[PDB]
């Protein structure tokens, strides 16, 4: 008998002010009884569980199910009870490694931990909370009761506890043998190496002898598959990596469902497939709870899913990561707040693709666009690599400085260059900074009557230039907007405009080059029609002429 | 140190879980090495599962220095944790240390590190070292001492600190000492010859009563702290533009003053004219214009600082590297104004600029009132959150919202 050291044990509570649960044990049939009495015996000489008195109050219900093939009956302790009283844990398994972040291994084995996993024992102040009883045949003697000593099947912490406990016991040896890699992952653990194949596995052996120090099981995984290896939904290649086959059903009478596994699975291939757009499709979904409807796709919904089925035509790869050479990130704008980017390190070989869409909003440019896609990009590429990617952008050095040094806002993107891929992306708008000269000066103003929704809005100039046009179903808000757009409609080239309106200010100010608005979108259509605009502002009601003139007119 | 404090969160409150945010490699380089010593000197402890709680961790590099400091965002445990009254309910904060000729800011955090914590409350201060790419579990730890950044660590220590400073106190009777988290602001009216080796009279004491990064100095001037009034322009010949900007200024400076008056000056704007057309002011309009200009002189009436209430404070960008800001608690009730420019180490960038910014104003706010604002920033939320961090260099760090619609308030402090 060579000793072997004990797993250390983690301290399980309730949580604070709950009990242990109290479930009433269900009635089972004789022979589901005799296959639960047996399994249980099996395990109670492998000390998974224990026999306890009559003395412990506390109750969870077992069940007895059975497979296709296997004529074999198998248990089931229904813990959600204790699941609901038992304490929050530290999930470290909630990120999942990306591929493209990986580097490339020569040799890699996986080992099963299975067996390893019931040689972490469970919190001896906790094992009371775990009871179970088997039912007697026909009920006639007291009921066979249980507690497990190990880590059961289906607690909330069995997952967190055997996870950390393999960390403990792997940390010696992954920093004393820096060549190599342990990634661990449900009952498998991949270990990874560049070191030729015969050293290999000697690191493996050594392996298998610090885990036999703890008196841990660990042989080969059975039946070895071959690569690629089929891991949260990647296909890991020796050289390469991609997505698990990705197919587009074809269907005619797409439903809610049918539509939201669609946007899942573009989702999910857009991290290789480049030029992946999800719009038209997922904005089927906006306001519908019924998975079953049917909803007919509309004209530009079926191109964007003929579009991406071509993308899907041929398996797209990538490559893995090179921390020797740099990091670059290429981004294109797809029209409809859509946008497409390839991350790599030499052209053509990218370590992986994504998209961003546009943000809700009613006003929006694409400058704010490209700069959101710029922070996505840059917050994925830390998580993936630890490093902001040098970025080559769709737009030109000059328009951005004229952007940033303009803009009311604080903004920022770092190390970029510009890329002539069309469309650029541009400012269509340039306000002017002070008044000028020589240009009419517009005096706008609207109004509109809040109970019968009928308004007026126009102007008066200093050329004796006047215009008032009667409105229905419109606001105030509305009809300010319009004495703008009849401004820049009636006037030449370069024009001064004066408005009262703060809400128009607010609107303008922000700089949006596209809106939901169709009124917003006429007044920028003018504005890319113009040489020099110069927005004034004045408060309302203040006695200022012009304004009060125009005031007076589109008051009624 | 050897017996502890009792701590306790606030009623009904649990532990904070908040999410690690990315870091880059260097900065997780950083914190290993720097946790791995903590850990030989038994500051700080690994922890298993059975502590769900986290606050974020990153690492800076403090003004003209080279060497990375470990920085907890202890914002959200610090309001879940209890309101302390450690020996007494608050030291009243000192009113002339904004009045001093010269104040320095020493960190003093280091010496938070020989006073254990109430080891019922350490798995609230739990923290996690993230991996590159999710490829390893994150390396969790929890604090045995009272951690940098924590609001319980200079109440706890409040005991202590005072008998260290008195010696030294007694011996200047002149000096005023201000402690705010892991800062202590040593202000005095002496000239700047002797103000150096006075504050390194206050080091090596520390170093004789028990640090990486105590030898260095943060050197402010508040009495030469500049405040701006409202301003209106003294021209000589006024355009139609020029008297509708005035008015919309003085407009809003109403809501302020009292007697702000436009009548006279509104009346030039009789008609519609054109906006580069100069518009002679009548001696009516002039003596408006004299009597707003007066106005704008007083100070705003019944302006005081409440302690019960938040300081708020909104930033605007004004271009060409300057930025203005207003501090406040109720809205029109202004208790600093002032303006900055010129932000070394950024002429093109703006996030660093106003990163500089904010912690300028922090320092002054925590100077004059004691306390943090909260900030009203001029940017959108996913840029600041991608890149604040890395031009942030105080060892406190307030609250902020964020403002998405131009205000019209930034033309009239231009
Ligand atoms: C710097 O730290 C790390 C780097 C890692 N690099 C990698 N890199 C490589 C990239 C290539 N791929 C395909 C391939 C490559 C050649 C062969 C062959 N034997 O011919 C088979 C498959 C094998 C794995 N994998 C890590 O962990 C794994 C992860 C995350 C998932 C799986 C799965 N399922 C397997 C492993 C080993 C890493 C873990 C690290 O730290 C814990
Ligand atoms: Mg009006």
């Amino acid at each position: 008998m060579v000793p072997i050291s004990p797993i250390e044990t983690v301290p399980v509570k309730l949580k604070p002010g709950m009990d242990g649960p109290k479930v009433k044990q269900w009635p089972l049939t004789e022979e589901k009884i005799k296959a639960l009495v047996e399994i249980c015996t099996e395990m109670e000489k492998e000390g998974k569980i224990s026999k306890i008195g009559p003395e412990n109050p506390y109750n969870t219900p077992v069940f007895a199910i059975k497979k296709k093939d296997s004529t074999k009956w198998r248990k089931l302790v229904d813990f959600r009870e204790l699941n609901k009283r038992t304490q929050d844990f530290w999930e470290v398994q909630l990120g999942i490694p990306h591929p493209a972040g990986l580097k490339k291994k020569k040799s890699v084995t996986v080992l099963d931990v299975g067996d390893a996993y019931f040689s972490v024992p469970l919190d001896e102040d906790f094992r009371k909370y775990t009871a179970f009883t088997i039912p007697s045949i026909n009920n006639e003697t007291p009921g066979i009761r249980y507690q497990y000593n190990v880590l059961p099947q289906g607690w909330k912490g069995s997952p967190a506890i055997f996870q950390s406990s393999m960390t403990k016991i792997l940390e010696p040896f992954a920093a004393q043998n820096p060549d190599i890699v342990i990634y661990q992952y449900m009952d498998d653990l991949y270990v990874g190496s560049d070191l030729e194949i015969g050293q290999h596995r000697t690191k493996i052996e050594e392996l298998r002898q610090h885990l036999l120090r703890w008196g841990l099981t660990t042989p080969d995984k059975k039946h070895q598959k071959e690569p690629p290896f089929l891991w949260m939904g990647y296909e890991l290649h020796p050289d390469k990596w991609t997505v698990q086959p990705i197919v587009l059903p074809e269907k005619d009478s797409w439903t809610v469902n049918d539509i939201q596994k669609l946007v899942g699975k573009l989702n999910w291939a857009s991290q290789i497939y480049p030029g992946i757009k999800v719009r038209q499709l997922s904005k089927l979904l906006r306001g519908t709870k019924a998975l079953t409807e049917v909803i007919p796709l509309t004209e530009e919904a079926e191109l964007e899913l003929a579009e991406n089925r071509e993308i899907l035509k041929e398996p797209v790869h990538g490559v893995y990561y090179d921390p020797s050479k740099d990091l670059i990130a290429e981004i294109q704008k797809q029209g409809q707040g859509q946008w497409t980017y390839q991350i790599y390190q030499e052209p053509f070989k990218n370590l992986k693709t994504g998209k961003y869409a546009r943000m809700r909003g009613a006003h929006t440019n694409d400058v704010k666009q490209l700069t959101e896609a710029v922070q996505k990009i840059t917050t994925e590429s830390i998580v993936i690599w630890g490093k902001t990617p040098k970025f080559k952008l769709p737009i030109q050095k000059e328009t951005w400085e004229t952007w940033w040094t303009e803009y009311w806002q604080a903004t920022w993107i770092p190390e970029w260059e510009f890329v002539n891929t069309p469309p650029l992306v541009k400012l269509w708008y340039q306000l002017e900074k002070e008044p000028i000269v020589g240009a009419e000066t517009f005096y706008v103003d609207g109004a509109a009557n809040r109970e019968t929704k009928l308004g007026k809005a126009g102007y008066v100039t200093n050329k004796g230039r006047q215009k008032v046009v009667p409105l229905t179903n419109t606001t105030n808000q509305k009809t300010e907007l319009q004495a703008i757009y009849l401004a820049l409609q009636d006037s030449g080239l370069e024009v001064n405009i004066v408005t009262d309106s703060q809400y128009a200010l607010g609107i303008i100010q922000a700089q949006p080059d596209k809106s939901e608005s169709e009124l917003v979108n006429q007044i920028i259509e003018q504005l890319i029609k113009k040489e020099k605009v110069y927005l004034a502002w004045v408060p309302a009601h203040k006695g200022i002429g012009g304004n009060e003139q125009v005031d007076k007119l589109v008051s009624a | 140190p050897i017996e502890t404090v009792p701590v306790k969160l606030k009623p009904g409150m649990d532990g904070p879980k908040v999410k690690q945010w990315p870091l880059t490699e260097e900065k997780i380089k950083a914190l290993v090495e720097i946790c791995t010593e903590m850990e030989k000197e038994g500051k700080i402890s690994k922890i298993g599962p059975e502590n769900p709680y986290n606050t974020p961790v990153f690492a800076i590099k403090k003004k003209d220095s080279t060497k990375w400091r470990k920085l907890v965002d202890f914002r959200e445990l610090n309001k879940r944790t209890q309101d302390f009254w450690e020996v007494q309910l608050g030291i009243p904060h000192p009113a002339g240390l904004k009045k001093k000729k010269s104040v320095t800011v020493l960190d003093v955090g280091d010496a938070y590190f020989s006073v254990p914590l109430d080891e019922d409350f350490r798995k609230y201060t739990a923290f996690t070292i993230p991996s590159i790419n999710n490829e390893t579990p994150g390396i969790r730890y929890q604090y045995n001492v009272l951690p940098q950044g924590w609001k319980g660590s200079p109440a706890i220590f409040q005991s202590s600190m005072t008998k260290i400073l008195e010696p030294f106190k007694k011996q200047n009777p002149d000096i005023v000492i201000y402690q705010y988290m892991d800062d202590l602001y040593v202000g005095s009216d002496l000239e700047i010859g002797q103000h150096r080796t006075k504050i390194e009279e206050l080091r090596q004491h520390l170093l004789r009563w028990g640090p990486p990064f105590l030898w260095m100095g943060y050197e402010l001037h508040p009495d030469k702290w500049t405040v701006q009034p409202i301003v209106l322009p003294e021209k000589d010949s006024w355009t139609v533009n020029d008297i509708q900007k005035l008015v919309g200024k003085l407009n809003w400076a109403s809501q302020i003053y009292p007697g702000i008056k436009v009548r006279q000056l509104s009346k030039l704007l009789r008609g519609t004219k054109a906006l580069t057309e100069v518009i002679p002011l009548t001696e009516e309009a002039e003596l408006e214009l004299a009597e707003n200009r007066e106005i704008l002189k007083e100070p705003v009436h019944g302006v005081y600082y409440d302690p019960s209430k938040d300081l708020i404070a909104e930033i605007q960008k004004q271009g060409q590297g300057q930025w203005t800001y207003q501090i406040y608690q109720e809205p029109f009730k202004n208790l600093k104004t002032g303006k900055y420019a010129r932000m070394r180490g950024a002429h093109t960038n703006d996030v660093k600029q106003l990163t500089e910014a904010v912690q300028k104003i922090t320092t002054e706010s925590i100077v004059i009132w004691g306390k943090t604002p909260k900030f009203k920033l001029p940017i959108q939320k996913e840029t600041w959150e991608t890149w604040w961090t890395e031009y942030w260099q105080a060892t406190w760090i307030p609250e902020w919202e964020f403002v998405n619609t131009p205000p019209l308030v930034k033309l009239w402090y231009q």
